[PDB]
């Protein structure tokens, strides 16, 4: 049975920790995201 | 007839009384759910339209 014998064997002290999911641990949720570039340059040092 | 006549005005009183105190309003509040695991899935938006700008054009030159 495998998996199959984990998920079926349902109790009461799982209620609290699956009942009314909430979440999705397999499918995520991405942010607002806003395009981005970088670039590393020299600074020129005044002084010796 | 005279009692008939001043239990009429007494009841026609009292029902008087109990329309006015009909009157009185009632209110409601609404009350905000979060939406469930499925339609919050269904409802979701998906990768493709969220943050497509990624290869939009660039950041460092124009378009």
């Amino acid at each position: 049975a495998g998996g199959l014998s984990q998920l079926v064997a349902y109790g009461a002290q799982d209620v609290y920790l699956t009942g009314n999911p909430q979440i999705t641990f397999f499918k995520t949720v991405y942010r607002r995201y806003t395009n981005f570039a970088i670039e590393s340059i020299q600074q020129t040092i005044n002084g010796s | 007839t005279s009692f008939v006549l001043m239990l009429l005005f007494t009841g026609i009183i009292l029902i008087a009384t109990n329309e006015l105190t009909y009157n009185r309003p009632r209110e409601i509040q609404y009350r905000y759910l979060p939406r469930d695991l499925d339609s919050f899935i269904r409802t979701q938006e998906m990768p493709s339209a969220i943050f497509s700008s990624m290869w939009d054009v660039d950041t460092r030159r124009g378009g």
